[PDB]
């Protein structure tokens, strides 16, 4: 799976992310 | 939930606080209460 | 190594002065409102 | 700036306070003085003087 | 002389002959700002796991000591020993923090050290109030900006966290182009340079995550009532200023001008300080402090009091406020001149201090942020340089005014509503 922590709410978390740090999710 | 989350303020707030521009707004709102109220009670 | 005093300093007293001045011409400013329409007062209004 | 000048110092906070009631107190009594008498035209007493010429 | 290199990682060296210990450590410019309320405190349990028992068990076979620290803008890991033992230091960095981080990350280690977390954790949110006072007035000063998430970690979040994430945050974070090394106490620029070069001491490649809000000030309050405590704790603040201002120094003297009081010490009765003269009739308070606290974005400058008098608490906040309004119409030269010595003595103790550990998280916060760090002597001449008209002219822009953040806990019903101290930030006679 992924880490719990990076998945959840992921939505209300996609703005005001860090580009490098949005990058690593998608891959 | 933990206390040092906090509740949503989004709609109550204004999107570009400016103290200069904020402050004067408010004094000119109270500026013009004191201004009439003089008048009256003169 | 010591200041003229009487329980208020006079270093004191100069750095209040510029703003006394201010608020003795903010109180004349008071005069002229609430003492409008007093004919001797009309004389030099 | 603009506070720095007028909403910093309490004492010409409130000076200008008074200076600007002292100029409402005579633009707002000419000004509503006028419209009362413009409204009502032909019927005051100046007019009915002026009408006997 | 602070010797800085930037061959290789940026190195940075304070040498003193004097000194029977030395420190070398690495300082990275992240912190608990680089966080995320969902990961919140990966950074402490990244310390925790850096101190636990093996790993410092390993240190102390050889002789070295290990310490960490947490803050905003930077994690520090140094090892410190004596002076001829400097290069198994760096060894022993290498070979732990560095290299490898899966025997580290091991499953019964990180239950361990995440139960070990979470105890200290809560103790702290029960039992410390005069801390956990100040960590929510950052929390509400800087919300919903990275400045305000709380340095240990919140209980709820982690819980959260898996190996995954402190992996995840390690390499996002431990790079090349983030990190200082730093070398404190009886060692040469030069053997460490030297030392360095011998191995590889690579981190990473680099490109650290930019933020992509930038800390801001919000005039708020949080009130934390509970009645079965025997005193009331308050931290109030304004905004200050951040590192690399031109008005720091005199943040740091305007704060030192009113200082610290203790009411059960009879000496610090007869200090100087005007404002006992209004708190010492009464017992209004048990004791206070002013602080000036910078950072990367932004900036706090306040006090924070601890009192039993739960009867009279707005009188305290009045009489304070007061004394603040004084700075920007009426100080004195005399006030100024007893600050200035107040605080290079202040100045003098914090940056000579016996204890090589604080030189060398000094030494490398600083050099993250100026690229290069003052001298004792340049630091002085700004603070005899400073007038009147300086303290009256930053006073007038800072705090006269100013929206304010409050903190409170205990007996805190005395404590009246926020718009009643907001009007405290002026006279109105003026
Ligand atoms: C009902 C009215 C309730 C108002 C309560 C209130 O204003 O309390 C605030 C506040 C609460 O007290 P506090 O702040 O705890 O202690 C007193 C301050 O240290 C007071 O110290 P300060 O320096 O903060 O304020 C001193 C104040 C003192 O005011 C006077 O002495 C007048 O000086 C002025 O207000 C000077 C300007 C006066 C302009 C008047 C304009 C024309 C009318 O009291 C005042 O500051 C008094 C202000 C009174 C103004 C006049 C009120 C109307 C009189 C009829
Ligand atoms: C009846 C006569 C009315 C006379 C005028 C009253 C209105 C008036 O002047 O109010 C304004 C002043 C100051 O009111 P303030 O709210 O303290 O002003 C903002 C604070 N600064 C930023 C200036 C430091 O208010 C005062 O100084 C107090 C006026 C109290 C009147 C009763
Ligand atoms: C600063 C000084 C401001 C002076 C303002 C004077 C206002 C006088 C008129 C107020 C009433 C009003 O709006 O009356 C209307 C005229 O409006 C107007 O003439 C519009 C306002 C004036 C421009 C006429 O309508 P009505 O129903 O009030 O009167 C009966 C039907 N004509
Ligand atoms: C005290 C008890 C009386 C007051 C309470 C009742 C108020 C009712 C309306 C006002 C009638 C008074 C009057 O005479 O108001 C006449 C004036 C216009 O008069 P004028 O300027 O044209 O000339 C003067 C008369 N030849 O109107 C106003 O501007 C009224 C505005 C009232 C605002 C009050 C502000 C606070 C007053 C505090 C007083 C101290
Ligand atoms: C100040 C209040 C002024 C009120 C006003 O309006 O005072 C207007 C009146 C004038 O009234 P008058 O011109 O009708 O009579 C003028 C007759 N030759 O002032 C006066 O000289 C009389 C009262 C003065 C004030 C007395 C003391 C008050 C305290």
């Amino acid at each position: 799976a992924l880490s719990n922590a990076a998945v959840m709410d992921l939505q209300s978390r996609w703005e005001n992310m860090p580009s490098t740090e949005q990058q690593d999710i998608v891959s | 939930k933990s206390t040092y989350r906090t509740p949503n303020f989004d709609d109550v707030l204004k999107e570009n606080n400016d103290a200069d521009k904020g402050r004067s707004y408010a004094y000119f709102m109270v500026g013009a209460m004191g201004l009439l109220s003089s008048a009256g009670a003169k | 190594t010591g200041l003229h005093f009487g329980r208020l300093s006079l270093r004191s007293l100069t750095a209040y002065a510029p703003n006394l001045m201010l608020w003795g011409g903010a109180s004349m400013l008071g005069l002229f409102v609430f003492t409008e329409g007093w004919p001797k007062f009309q004389d030099t209004l | 700036s603009l506070y720095k000048t007028f909403f910093k110092r309490n004492a010409v906070f409130v000076g200008t306070i008074f200076a600007g009631a002292f100029v409402f107190q005579t633009v707002f009594d000419t000004a509503i003085t006028s419209w009362y008498e413009n409204h009502n035209k032909g019927k005051l007493w100046k007019d009915v003087k002026a009408r006997i010429a | 002389e602070v010797t800085q290199l930037s061959n290789g990682i940026v190195v940075a060296t304070e040498h003193n002959p004097s000194a029977h210990t030395a420190s070398v450590g690495v300082v990275f410019g992240s912190g608990a700002a680089n966080e995320n309320p969902y990961n919140n405190g990966v950074s402490n349990l990244w310390k925790n796991i850096f101190l636990s028992k093996e790993n410092s068990a390993v240190a102390a076979k050889e002789g070295l000591a290990l310490s960490s620290n947490i803050s905003r803008d930077f994690q520090s890991y140094i090892v410190s020993s004596l002076p001829g033992s400097t290069d198994k230091s760096l060894d022993f960095l290498n070979q732990s923090f560095i290299q490898q981080k899966a025997n580290l990350l091991s499953s019964s280690n990180f239950e361990a050290t995440k139960k070990s977390v979470l105890k200290q954790v809560q103790d702290f949110e029960e039992n410390d109030h005069p801390n956990r006072v100040l960590e929510h007035l950052h929390s509400t000063a800087f919300q919903n900006t990275p400045l305000s998430l709380p340095t240990r970690g919140t209980l709820e979040s982690l819980e959260n966290l898996v190996v995954a994430d402190l992996e995840s945050f390690a390499n996002n974070h431990f790079l090349n182009s983030n990190a200082v090394v730093v070398g404190t106490g009886n060692i040469k620029h030069e053997d460490l340079v030297n030392s360095i070069e011998s191995k590889n001491l690579s981190l990473q490649t680099g490109t650290k995550p930019v933020l992509k809000k930038k800390a801001a000030f919000l005039g708020s309050e949080v009130r934390l009532r509970d009645d079965t405590l025997p005193k009331a704790w308050i931290s109030l603040a304004v905004e200050g200023e951040p590192v690399n201002s031109p008005n720091y120094f005199v943040a740091k003297l305007a704060a030192q001008i009113f200082g610290s009081y203790n009411a059960f010490e009879p000496a610090s009765r007869l200090q100087g300080i005007k404002l006992l003269d209004n708190i010492q009739e009464y017992q209004l308070c048990d004791n206070f402090n002013h602080f000036s606290l910078s950072y990367k974005d932004s900036g706090l400058w306040g006090f924070s009091t601890a009192t039993r008098n739960v009867t009279m608490i707005d009188d305290l906040i009045h009489f304070t406020l007061k004394q603040w309004n004084r700075l920007t119409i009426s100080v004195t030269d005399t006030e100024v001149e007893r600050a200035k010595s107040l605080l290079k003595l202040q100045l003098g103790q914090l940056y000579e201090s016996g204890n090589p550990v604080n030189d060398a998280n000094l030494l490398g916060a600083e050099v993250l942020i100026k690229g290069s760090k003052l001298s004792l002597g340049e630091a002085f001449k700004k603070i005899d340089a400073i007038t009147v008209k300086d303290v009256k002219a930053w006073a007038g822009k800072r705090l006269w005014d100013q929206d304010i953040a409050i903190a409170g806990t205990g007996q805190i019903e005395g404590l009246l509503d926020y718009m009643r101290i907001r009007s405290d930030m002026s006279m109105m006679r003026w």
